[PDB]
RNA sequence: UUGACCUCAAAUCAGGUAGGAGUACCCGCUGAACUUAAGCAUAUCAAUAAGCGGAGGAAAAGAAACCAACCGGGAUUGCCUUAGUAACGGCGAGUGAAGCGGCAAAAGCUCAAAUUUGAAAUCUGGUACCUUCGGUGCCCGAGUUGUAAUUUGGAGAGGG
RNA sequence: GUUCUUUGUAAAGUGCCUUCGAAGAGUCGAGUUGUUUGGGAAUGCAGCUCUAAGUGGGUGGUAAAUUCCAUCUAAAGCUAA
RNA sequence: UUGACAUUGUGAAGAGUUUC
């Protein structure tokens, strides 16, 4: 998040099935905002795969 | 009941009273117990005098403003001011207040003089062991007293501006009392022309 | 202490001193102050009047010290020299040179105009005086500071 | 502040060489640093209003901006927090009539 | 971090989404038992900024209470005295239930030391809230400095004694002049001031 | 088909822990009446006794969303005094504190909210060994839905 | 009081310029009910209803409106005598 | 027992901008 407001990001993704919810809800407006190029995606067991991690939920 | 005349009583003992009375024989043995807790904490405290020094204040509301009063703690101001740190000072036998914001400069000045005698009158050990290896004092009561200041001569000359300071007395009174009204007033023909 | 008091005396005189008829009984005439409108009325006025009632204004959060001003009058006023200084000031008696006077560090707030005292000039640091303690000192020729 | 070294009066008190002290950043609780203004303003947007908002602003473009200010009265129990209230609603509605 | 956007969402409670979120939620919790382990807070936020970390040792339980007055336990309005002690229905519990929430899961599970609880949802039929809690005889809890403080045998029930947030609140502590009464201990105040003190050398 | 994840379960699973007692003092909760008022219902007795929960060697409280309005003080607790006062009240009976000042004793501080991002640096456990209230290695595991380092507003961080 | 290593290329503190400087919400607050208080147009507590803000908020012991001032910085927490 | 507030969502049809 601190990458996104510094617009460090070239690329985000945030997977859809979290709960609580409200961890990620805002980050599609925040990307928005700053013109970052984000995506929903699904799979945060496989992010965490991703990242040698159960899961990762970004 | 009532009977002949007397003053009129309120005392308040219609409340079990009975089971909550303390009494004080132990006002000689908690004596003892004190002046054997001071000694001994002297005893095992190397030398440090077991009180921490403590700073001169302005003594509040109008009853006491006279006063001068040994308080807490001696604002970082005065102890960067005299020129060094609250921490450092702590270890030392100083003690530190936050609150109490330094606004009188004679306060300022006497608080820091305080300091720097006390850092001239004092003498640290090294961090290694061995050193001139002692000699008590438990003062920082009284070797560093808390005087009133001189605030006068014994006598002056008169010098006599012929005025009324019961008149003055007055006319403050005056003021104090008619600021809003006047204030209104002036207000209210200032906005009326228009 | 015990032995000098009357039960010792009244052993033997049955009805230890409260007599036989009227005797002593628990709480007659109630407690307290139960009667002072009924059948107490009479010692309630007479000898404690204005008990009750309400009257004049509340203060909620009364902080005494708002009001501390001690009080001196002239009449006295120079106890406040040492002694040993005051005839010399006494005999002074100079315009160039008087005795300065801080009630508030003695522990006073007003000073008043009782007594009459001698025509030396004095000086004064005081707060809070009445007008006709200020006519005294000034004819005596000394003045007044207020103060803070 | 500037005393008069006199027992009463409006400026009673010890004339006396008043300092100033530092400033305790404490007083400062009230600050608005620009992240959390950020935060604010975002979250106002993905949260919408709420219907009491949305009613006042309605009667805001109706019923003047004092019943509003009553109504906001009745839901704070303020005049203060319905003043600002008011005002904010304000700044919004510029928004929405002007973007 | 983002828990700072987390907060400023909560803090409005009647956004459509929390309106749909406190639905789904309120629902599900009322579905559950009265009293159950969650896996990990609801308000993740809110539970660090009181002092979790997850970590091998910290417990959330999330719990129900039942929400309202706390009509007198007498039979049939028989109270057995004078007017004044005659109410049943209007009265008031002091603890909140906040406080009883933990209470009951303190008492559900005592190997643990409470540290504190948070609102999550609510209707007008009940009250939740999420609780959290720690194994004090958790190596990691011990050997971490931090939080040992709690393994002492003094904070064991906490809230049983009123020394929580909630406890603290209602045991009336806090400083100033509106807690005269009640603040350094109501029973210790009314002693202190119902006693008589009585020296050799009378004064 | 295979492999994960989330959630919830089971096990005489490995290891741990709570119960009850006591209860002078302590923190809470609940909670009367006789009584006093010359009656009595408010009020008082009483925010007590009884009833219930939970601790320690002391507890609790405590480093100010303070006291104040002075020239201001400066965590808490206790003693003296404030004061039988301001105030409360069928303003009837009665009840009734707090600041200030003196003394005792003294001590300060940590979390959250911050990108480690040129590198989870954090931690339980198991296992071999050892100088064992513990330590090195290895492994498993937790963990980024955030453990470590920093900072706690008296400030403080970033850079120069 | 002796006696060994040597932490270390790592920790702290210190000055001046600069950018800044995050600060706890079903809470605070209000209304009402009940209780309690010395606390009086409402001392605290709890239930219910409403429910905030960031040059803001709490208080300043007479309710409300207006303008100033002053003092602290809650809603997380530890701490001996 | 009766009214309001909340739980309590989405909409329609009809009666005195409303609100039955």
């Amino acid at each position: 998040v601190a990458l996104i407001e510094n617009k460090k990001a070239k690329l985000v993704l945030i997977a859809n099935d979290v709960d609580p919810i409200e961890l990620v809800v805002f980050l599609p407006a925040l990307c928005k905002k700053m013109g970052v190029p984000y995506a929903i995606v699904k799979g945060k067991a496989r992010l965490g795969t991703l990242v040698n991690q159960k899961t990762s939920a970004v | 009941a009532i009977s002949k005349n007397l003053p009129i009583l309120k005392n308040h003992f219609r409340k079990h009273w009975q089971e909550r009375v303390k009494v004080h024989f132990d006002q000689a043995g908690k004596k003892v117990s004190r002046r054997n807790a001071r000694a001994t904490r002297a005893a095992k405290i190397a030398p440090r005098p077991l009180d921490l020094l403590r700073p001169v204040v302005r003594a509040p509301t109008v009853k006491y403003n006279r006063k001068v009063r040994a308080g807490r703690g001696f604002t970082l101001a005065e102890v960067k001011a005299a020129g060094l740190t609250a921490a450092y000072a702590r270890t030392i036998g100083i003690a530190v207040d936050h609150r109490r914001q330094n606004r009188n400069q004679e306060i300022f000045d006497a608080n820091v003089q305080r300091l720097k005698e006390y850092q001239s009158k004092i003498i640290v050990f090294p961090r290694n062991g061995k050193a001139p290896e002692a000699e008590q004092v438990l003062s920082a009561a009284a070797t560093f007293p808390i005087a009133q200041p001189a605030t006068d001569v014994e006598a002056r000359a008169v010098q006599d501006n012929g005025e009324s300071a019961f008149r003055t007395l007055r006319l403050a009174r005056s003021e104090k009392k008619f600021r809003g009204i006047r204030e209104k007033r002036a207000r209210e023909k200032a906005e009326a022309e228009a | 202490p015990s032995r000098f008091t009357k039960t010792r005396k009244h052993r033997g005189h049955v009805s230890a001193g409260k007599g036989r008829i009227g005797k002593h009984r628990k709480h007659p005439g109630g407690r307290g102050m139960a009667g002072g409108q009924h059948h107490h009325r009479i010692n309630m006025d007479k000898y404690h009047p204005g008990y009750f009632g309400k009257v004049g204004m509340r203060y909620f959060h009364k902080q005494q010290a708002h009001f501390w001003k001690p009080v001196l009058n002239l009449d006295k006023l120079w106890t406040l020299i040492p002694e040993d200084k005051r005839d010399q000031y006494l005999k002074s008696a100079s315009k160039e040179t008087a005795p300065v006077i801080d009630t508030l560090a003695a522990g006073y707030g007003k000073i008043l105009g009782k007594g009459r005292i001698p025509n030396v000039p004095v000086i004064v640091k005081a707060r809070f005086v009445s007008k006709l303690a200020e006519e005294k000192i000034r004819a005596a020729g000394g003045v007044v500071e207020l103060i803070a | 502040t500037v005393k008069t070294g006199i027992a009463i009066g409006l400026n009673k008190g010890k004339k006396v060489t008043s300092m100033t002290p530092a400033p305790k950043i404490s007083y400062k609780k009230g600050a608005a640093s620009n992240r959390t203004k950020f935060v604010r303003s975002l979250v106002r947007e993905i949260a919408g209003l709420s219907p009491y908002e949305r009613r006042l602003i309605d009667l805001i473009r109706n019923s003047g901006e004092k019943r509003a200010r009553k109504v906001a009265k009745k839901r704070l129990g303020s005049f203060t927090r319905a003043k600002a209230k008011v005002e904010e609603m304000n700044n919004i509605i510029a928004a929405s009539r002007r973007h | 971090g983002a828990y700072k956007y987390l907060e400023e969402l909560q803090r409005k409670k009647q956004s459509d989404v929390l309106r749909f979120l406190q639905r789904v939620r309120v629902w599900e919790y009322r579905q559950k038992n009265v009293i159950h382990r969650a896996a990990r807070p609801t308000r993740p936020d809110k539970a660090r900024r009181l002092g979790y970390k997850a970590k091998q040792g910290f417990v959330i339980y999330r719990v129900r209470v039942r929400r309202g007055n706390r009509k007198r336990p007498v039979p049939k309005g028989a109270t057995y005295g004078k007017p004044t002690n005659q109410g049943v229905n209007e009265l008031k519990y002091q603890r909140s239930l906040r406080a009883t929430a933990e209470e009951r899961v303190g008492r559900r599970a005592a190997n643990l030391r409470v540290l504190n609880s948070y609102w999550v949802n609510q209707d007008s039929t009940y009250k939740y809230f999420e609780v959290i809690l720690v194994d004090p005889q958790h190596k990691a809890i011990r050997r971490d400095a931090r939080y040992n403080w709690i393994c002492d045998p003094v904070h064991k029930h906490r809230e049983a004694r009123g020394l929580t947030a909630t406890g603290k609140k209602s045991r009336g502590i806090n400083k100033g002049h509106k807690f005269n009464n009640t603040k350094a201990g109501r029973r210790k105040t009314w002693k202190r001031q119902n006693t008589l003190s009585l020296w050799r050398y009378r004064k």
